[PDB]
């Protein structure tokens, strides 16, 4: 199916520029009616920002007009989002969308998976990444609940996976909270049956692409 | 430019039952016979998916308990049964006019029967603990309504201010919620205690749960 791919997101300086792709896939950006970039801020609710249509006009809300571009590359099937002069109320995630042909053209039925822009002087940091240890021992050999803890990144955002993406069910990962370091912090638990802890491996997928660091953390009881 | 504004801002509800959230355009958004206001439906981690377009057409694959109605400046969102996958944000937006403007959006979650929590406790890793730092981290999970209340204490000592806690959103498996709260020290003062102590409120509980370890002993 037709598919929008998300790029160039991260930490980016105050007053510096970013420069973000959305590559399309299962479908022709030719055939577009309009592609468009649309961000969301906590508290701001979803802002669109620019549009491209399919002779090449462009379009630009006036709240960020002056410092932004769009533009287009029909050879690789990509179109992109350039800004610069850049201030903290421009972090945001920044999805793409594809307007419509019909109806008036300019809802979006279309989005990519978004990608974050986060404005700070800050540099980028890893996490560390440590084992929420099972039970000791079972409660009446029944559900055990097991863990990762990842602590101690910068920018946002980490993803988390258990068992390269194998186990959804019983998962649960956590809101980050910002700790008084300036860092942030998360966990990610799952349950299980506390018979299959011995059996059982369990693996949680650590990514945080600002600072290039991929963790796989084996759990088990100690 | 047209400011939309939703109502209400939030709301719960319980399951199978009807909902309904208003729209409002400072101006008309109706353009020859038609009225250029679409629905969003957000999810948890995912992008804005669309529901109703041009006010009242349901978009292909939604299900027919959501439908759309309104002109002019006055729009609304119906799920005629509200089912436990349709926890999310909802918004309007109007395309009638650049810039393209949406709501401010409304929180939809869903009321539940009461669920008590899972509490477990787990102690700091050696791993972590030879950074001269240790996590304390108590597990809240699956239970129903979100309010909770959790206490922290070290040889029956009460800590405040050393710990922070975070809530998921609500899981549409189930409608619960689940909550970690972690108590952070530093190595040399996890390692001058022996007992530690997760205290546990909340109304599916007829008394307060406790989960404890012993730093030394197991």
């Amino acid at each position: 199916e037709v598919q929008l791919v998300e790029s160039g997101g991260g930490l980016v300086q105050p007053g510096g520029s970013l420069r973000l792709s959305c590559a399309v896939s299962g479908y022709s950006i030719t055939s577009g009616y309009s592609w468009n970039w649309i961000r969301q801020a906590p508290g701001k609710g979803l802002e669109w920002v620019a549009s491209i249509t399919y002779d090449g006009s462009t379009n630009y809300n006036p709240s960020v007009k002056g410092r932004i571009t769009i533009s287009r590359d029909d050879s690789k099937n990509t179109f992109y989002l350039q800004m610069n002069s850049l201030r903290a109320e421009d972090t945001a995630v920044y999805y793409c969308a594809r307007g419509s042909h019909y109806f008036g053209h300019w809802h979006f039925a279309v989005w990519g998976q978004g990608t974050l822009v986060t404005v700070s002087s800050a540099s980028t940091k890893g996490p560390s990444v440590f084992p929420l240890a099972p039970s000791s021992k079972s409660t009446s050999g029944g559900t055990a609940a097991l863990g990762c803890l990842v602590k101690d990144y910068f920018p946002e955002p980490v993803t988390v996976s258990w068992n390269s993406g194998a186990l959804t069910s019983g998962v649960h990962t956590f809101p980050a909270v910002l700790q008084s370091s300036g860092l942030y912090s998360l966990s990610s638990v799952v349950t299980v049956p506390s018979s299959s802890l011995g059996t059982q491996t369990y693996i949680c997928n650590v990514n945080h692409k600002p600072s290039n660091t991929k963790v796989d953390k084996k759990v088990e009881p100690k | 430019d047209i400011q939309l504004t939703q109502s209400p801002s939030s709301l719960s509800a319980s399951v199978g039952d009807r909902v309904t959230i208003t729209c409002r355009a400072s101006q008309s958004v109706d353009y020859d016979g038609d009225s250029y206001m679409n629905w969003y439906q957000q999810k948890p981690g995912k992008a804005p998916k669309l529901l109703i377009y041009a006010a009242s057409y349901l978009e292909s694959g939604v299900p027919s308990r959501f439908s759309g109605s309104g002109s002019g400046t006055d729009f609304t969102l119906t799920i005629s049964s509200l089912q436990p996958e349709d926890f999310a944000t909802y918004y309007c937006q109007q395309s009638h006019e650049d810039p393209y403007t949406f709501g401010q959006g409304t929180k939809v979650e869903i009321k539940r029967t009461v669920a008590a929590p899972s509490v477990f406790i787990f102690p700091p890793s050696d791993e972590q603990l030879k950074s001269g730092t240790a996590s304390v981290v108590c597990l809240l999970n699956n239970f129903y309504p979100r309010e909770a209340k959790v206490q922290w204490k070290v040889d029956n000592a009460l800590q405040s201010g050393n710990s922070q806690e975070s809530v998921t959103e609500q899981d549409s498996k189930d409608s619960t919620y689940s909550l970690s709260s972690t108590l952070t020290l530093s190595k040399a003062d996890y390692e001058k205690h022996k007992v530690y102590a997760c205290e546990v409120t909340h109304q599916g509980l007829s008394s307060p749960v406790t989960k404890s370890f012993n730093r030394g002993e197991c």
